[PDB]
């Protein structure tokens, strides 16, 4: 006999404050029990369980459930209860490799760990709480109490510290064989290099050389599995990769699954297919989730569909990372505050692409999109790359710096380059820091009876023009903004507007260029046409000529 | 060498916090610190039953070429345990901000001489990650009083005390107030002498050592007796336009809120009618006579101020633009405790977010020092902007609170 070192025992508690399961044994038929007694017979025999004295107070149920197609049982413990009552572990696969940070491999073999699965012992003091019955026939004797002594399938901790355990005897391995990666999924190991395959293999046979070490068999006859893998709704090969096949289904009415199920595909489908939009067909499952209800597709959402499946009409694929390489990251502006960009190191032979979308609030710019874009890209970066990828982006050095410079936010964008593929991001209007001599100054107000909702918008200016206009159906903080509105539309190219609206100044100082309100929709078409704008704010109920003026016009 | 039991605050578990995404120089960096550190028995490797979590990244103070490790551990600060056992609480020293000099040390290394809580080390764990996920990330938990863990000073407390009594007693007149993982060494000496003294200082500790710190050697030199402050002040015109008279009975409305006697009635007058933005208008004397009476009440402090260390200090900050910012600290609304400008933020010309960066560590030092605790900072940024880029440019070793301003503060006027 050759010794082998144990693994290393996990130790396992219940939550605080809670004891083991106690749960009931339901009846079985004579026939299930006679399967269930053969199969832990048989697990008894493998380690896997022993038979327990009739003292241990805990316990879960098992069922035997029938092997589709086959006159053979499966024997099923029912650890829901036990999970519930299981302290939380750490979870190490929570984040998935993002297929485009992988490197290029000549070699990836598969070894089949499922056996050493089960020399991975479970902490003796919790085995106790796994306490399981089988009923007795006609239950005329105590049914047959077993514990376990392995990682039970099904129960909360055993991906954990299966995982856990693998890695620790991996650790040295990989630390000392820098030319290979290993990577575990379920129960098979994946091991990928550059080696010339004789020497890949040789790796593999001292792989299996140091999981012997430990008692750990992988199975002579080689595994089926080779690439392509198909892992996390990708296509692994050796080369490049790509999402599984995105299938956009026909069909003659459309309901809210529909349509989510669509949007999902569409979304996993952006992370290679360039230029996959979203924002129509989303539009359609807004406020609403009875999944049954049909919905029509818009206009604009069948153009959205037609142009999506012209993208996914064959396949795409990535390649993947050169560590040795820059990355580089180019974004798009499509329309309706959607966003698309590409991540390259070589031109045209993407690592992977994506999307963003506009956030939901009442007002936006194209330059905060663009930023929030920007943020979205590094961060994705970071976490797939470990570096910042140099940006192409669709707006020019002017045009950055004169946003930067003057909004009233901090605000970065790391190392980039104008490239002009319209449609461009510009600034669209900018108000002046100084009154303007010679424009006409305009007063403006508004006011609402807050109970018949009635109200009037106006303003008073030096050169005696005046207006006021009454309005059903509206709001002081409306009123404000009807009032800027009708003076930018009766006034020149250059204008001078005081207001005492902080409201509407807030509104204006965060550069809007697109609102959910239509009224700021006006005004930002009137401030487009203007020349010159300066907008003044002053303090209202204070003496203010002109201000005091038009509030008592509106007011009345 | 003793341990002290700790625990976290009643009803309360340990942090599970999501670490987030590293760059590759950082990773690089902690993989060799850490493995130095597991070498060394100050941090040991953990196991998946333990679940929680705090962030690590990796810095550079202020000066320095080599990378430091720093744990992000907010939100175990919180869940601990308050510790006045031994003392109600050291009473701030209200000395340290009137010193000629005060030299900050990174003195955090000491506290990896004292072992930890057995039954506390495991809320302490942390994970370096791997780019991509592609391996699984190394999970460790401290053996010793953490860098950056607000238990460390308070436990490591008597034995800084006795280590420093010698030094003290030579030197009478020398303020020292510790702070996390920060030392604050103040006198009124001459610069040459002073900086004797702080090497002086870090002998004694060095000497304890070995009975090598890897950013001891540094020193961040402060000369609180020369910060300024911010009043209000109203401009000296002898042309002023309707939009200048309008600008000043705004700020003078603002400053109305702050200062009881504040009047506008006479300087509202003069704009009777409905001027011209740009034309001139001609002080009255009666105008002149309240702006004055008004620049006088702006000269006198604000009534009914005062601190209470109970209370959260607040920060708001301002960007002026041309790389200027101002910013005011308060606890409660209208009643400041500091207010101040900066220009000089240092290697940032073109970069806001690494000068608001800087302004936020200046602040929090200032605060420090004053009333020893960090402010809650409302920042004129963007959430996603802000958490993407603030740790490439942080220097220091504790890391305050901050919230975010996304509608324009009028404020912004009356301070610039
Ligand atoms: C994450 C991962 C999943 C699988 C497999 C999961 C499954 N099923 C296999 C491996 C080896 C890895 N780990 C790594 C790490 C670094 N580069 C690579 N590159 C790489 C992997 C597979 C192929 C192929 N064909 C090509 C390159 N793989
Ligand atoms: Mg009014």
């Amino acid at each position: 006999m050759v010794p082998i070192s144990p693994i290393e025992t996990v130790p396992v508690k219940l939550k605080p404050g809670m004891d083991g399961p106690k749960v009931k044994q339901w009846p079985l038929t004579e026939e299930k029990i006679k399967a269930l007694v053969e199969i832990c017979t048989e697990m008894e025999k493998e380690g896997k369980i022993s038979k327990i004295g009739p003292e241990n107070p805990y316990n879960t149920p098992v069922f035997a459930i029938k092997k589709k197609d086959s006159t053979k049982w499966r024997k099923l413990v029912d650890f829901r209860e036990l999970n519930k009552r299981t302290q939380d572990f750490w979870e190490v696969q929570l984040g998935i490799p993002h297929p485009a940070g992988l490197k290029k491999k000549k070699s990836v073999t598969v070894l089949d760990v499922g056996d050493a699965y089960f020399s991975v012992p479970l902490d003796e003091d919790f085995r106790k709480y796994t306490a399981f019955t089988i009923p007795s026939i006609n239950n005329e004797t105590p049914g047959i109490r077993y514990q376990y002594n392995v990682l039970p399938q099904g129960w909360k901790g055993s991906p954990a510290i299966f995982q856990s355990s693998m890695t620790k005897i991996l650790e040295p391995f990989a630390a000392q064989n820098p030319d290979i990666v290993i990577y575990q999924y379920m129960d098979d190991l994946y091991v990928g290099s550059d080696l010339e395959i004789g020497q890949h293999r040789t790796k593999i046979e001292e792989l299996r050389q140091h999981l012997l070490r430990w008692g750990l068999t992988t199975p002579d006859k080689k595994h089926q599995k080779e690439p392509p893998f198909l892992w996390m709704g990708y296509e692994l090969h050796p080369d490049k990769w790509t999402v599984q096949p995105i299938v956009l289904p026909e069909k003659d009415s459309w309901t809210v699954n529909d349509i989510q199920k669509l949007v999902g595909k569409l979304n996993w489908a952006s992370q290679i297919y360039p230029g996959i939009k979203v924002r129509q067909l989303s539009k359609l499952l807004r406020g609403t989730k009875a999944l049954t209800e049909v919905i029509p597709l818009t206009e604009e959402a069948e153009l959205e569909l037609a142009e999506n499946r012209e993208i996914l009409k064959e396949p795409v694929h990535g390649v993947y990372y050169d560590p040795s390489k820059d990355l580089i990251a180019e974004i798009q502006k499509q329309g309706q505050g959607q966003w698309t960009y590409q991540i390259y190191q070589e031109p045209f032979k993407n690592l992977k692409t994506g999307k963003y979308a506009r956030m939901r609030g009442a007002h936006t710019n194209d330059v905060k999109q663009l930023t929030e874009a920007v943020q979205k890209i590094t961060t994705e970066s970071i976490v797939i790359w470990g570096k910042t990828p140099k940006f192409k982006l669709p707006i020019q050095k002017e045009t950055w710096e004169t946003w930067w410079t003057e909004y009233w936010q901090a605000t970065w964008i790391p190392e980039w380059e104008f490239v002009n593929t319209p449609p461009l991001v510009k600034l669209w209007y900018q108000l002046e820091k100084e009154p303007i001599v010679g424009a006409e100054t305009f007063y403006v107000d508004g006011a609402a009876n807050r109970e018949t909702k009635l109200g009037k918008a106006g303003y008073v200016t030096n050169k005696g023009r005046q207006k006021v206009v009454p309005l059903t159906n509206t709001t002081n903080q409306k009123t404000e903004l009807q009032a800027i509105y009708l003076a930018l539309q009766d006034s020149g190219l250059e204008v001078n507007i005081v207001t005492d609206s902080q409201y509407a100044l807030g509104i204006i100082q965060a550069q809007p260029d697109k609102s959910e309100s239509e009224l700021v929709n006006q005004i930002i078409e009137q401030l487009i046409k203007k020349e010159k704008v300066y907008l003044a704010w002053v303090p209202a109920h204070k003496g203010i000529g002109g201000n005091e003026q038009v509030d008592k016009l509106v007011s009345a | 060498i003793e341990t002290v039991p700790v625990k976290l605050k009643p009803g309360m578990d340990g942090p599970k916090v999501k670490q987030w995404p590293l760059t590759e120089e950082k990773i690089k960096a902690l993989v060799e610190i850490c493995t130095e550190m597991e070498k060394e028995g100050k941090i040991s490797k953990i196991g998946p039953e333990n679940p929680y979590n705090t962030p690590v990244f990796a810095i550079k103070k202020k000066d320095s070429t080599k990378w430091r490790k720093l744990v992000d551990f907010r939100e175990l600060n919180k869940r601990t345990q308050d510790f006045w056992e031994v003392q109600l609480g050291i009473p701030h020293p209200a000395g340290l901000k009137k010193k000629k000099s005060v030299t900050v040390l990174d003195v955090g290394d000491a506290y990896f001489s004292v072992p930890l809580d057995e039954d506390f080390r495991k809320y302490t764990a942390f994970t370096i990650p791997s780019i991509n996920n592609e391996t699984p990330g190394i999970r460790y938990q401290y053996n010793v009083l953490p860098q950056g863990w607000k238990g460390s000073p308070a436990i490591f407390q008597s034995s800084m005390t006795k280590i420093l009594e010698p030094f003290k007693k030579q030197n009478p007149d020398i303020v020292i107030y510790q702070y996390m993982d920060d030392l604050y060494v103040g006198s009124d000496l001459e610069i040459g002498q002073h900086r004797t003294k702080i090497e002086e200082l870090r002998q004694h500790l060095l000497r304890w050592g070995l009975t090598e710190p890897p950013f001891l050697w540094m020193g961040y030199e402060l000369h609180p007796d020369k910060w300024t402050v911010q009043p209000i002040v109203l401009p000296e015109k002898d042309s002023w336009t309707v939009n200048d008279i309008q600008k000043l009975v705004g700020k003078l409305n603002w400053a109305s809120q702050i200062y009881p006697g504040i009047k506008v009635r006479q300087l509202s007058k003069l704009l009777r009618g409905t001027k011209a933005l740009t034309e001139v208008i001609p002080l009255t004397e009666e105008a002149e006579l309240e702006l004055a009476e008004n620049r006088e009440i702006l000269k006198e402090p604000v009534h009914g101020v005062y601190y209470d260390p109970s209370k959260d200090l607040i920060a708001e900050i301002q960007k002026q633009g041309q790389g200027q910012w101002t910013y005011q600290i308060y606890q409660e609304p209208f009643k400041n405790l500091k207010t101040g400008k900066y220009a000089r933020m240092r290697g940032a010309h073109t970069n806001d977010v690494k000068q608001l960066t800087e302004a936020v560590q200046k602040i929090t030092t200032e605060s420090i020092v004053i009333w020893g605790k960090t402010p809650k900072f409302k920042l004129p940024i963007q959430k996603e902007t802000w958490e993407t880029w603030w740790t490439e440019y942080w220097q220091a070793t504790w890391i305050p609170e901050w919230e975010f301003v996304n509608t324009p503060p009028l404020v912004k006027l009356w301070y610039q």
